[PDB]
């Protein structure tokens, strides 16, 4: 019952090298990740498929 | 120089980072305008808006005539255009040299 | 059965540090003959002779 009705998103970071050509592009949709996860403010857990990438 | 208002300062200084952050070898103007297009609280985007000119356009025409430049600090062309700022702002009694001179 | 009609394209140094001067040009490259590995649909070994190096 405690993990029920939650609404887990799961990061891809090899979705988030997409739109990246000129440097400093994979940050900038990284911070906007963190800009919406920030907003979200508890509903996602996060799964990293490999968390020692992180 | 201290003749730059702190805005132009901060712009000339990120203007800098853009150079470094795609490997060029100067601070060319396009390096600078890109900095102050991409200025928030700067009085270029809505200079060039208040003209009529699609500011997000620009900025976009900017970022890629600098990813165009070759890769491998100011550039003669920045003194250049700078030292015409500081005539723009002598002829209008302007006590610091603004962004939006650079424009002009 | 399994390996026919297939193909063995080297993966090939120096020859992919050709005439791609900037960033993104040897990934322009690189990113051309991998999604044209992507859309041969089963026909090319794959070959690192001197694994380490790539």
């Amino acid at each position: 019952e405690g993990l029920k009705g939650r609404r887990v998103l799961a990061l891809d970071m090899g979705a988030l090298v997409a739109g990246a050509k000129y440097r400093g592009e994979f940050e900038e949709r990284l911070k906007g990740v963190l800009n919406d996860l920030a907003k979200q403010e508890g509903n996602v857990i996060l799964f990293i498929d490999a968390l020692h990438t992180m | 120089l201290d003749r730059l208002t702190n805005k132009f300062q901060l712009a000339l200084a990120d203007a800098q980072s853009l150079a470094l952050g795609h490997d060029n070898q100067f601070i060319e103007p396009l390096h600078l305008m890109s900095a102050l297009l991409n200025q928030e609280g700067g009085s270029v985007s809505p200079l060039l808006t208040s003209a009529g000119i699609n500011a997000g356009q620009l900025r976009t025409d900017i970022n890629q005539a600098l990813n165009r430049l070759p890769q491998v600090q100011p550039s003669q062309d920045l003194v250049r255009v700078l030292n015409l700022c500081d005539k723009l702002a002598q002829k209008r009694g302007d006590n610091f040299i603004s962004s939006e001179l650079f424009v002009l």
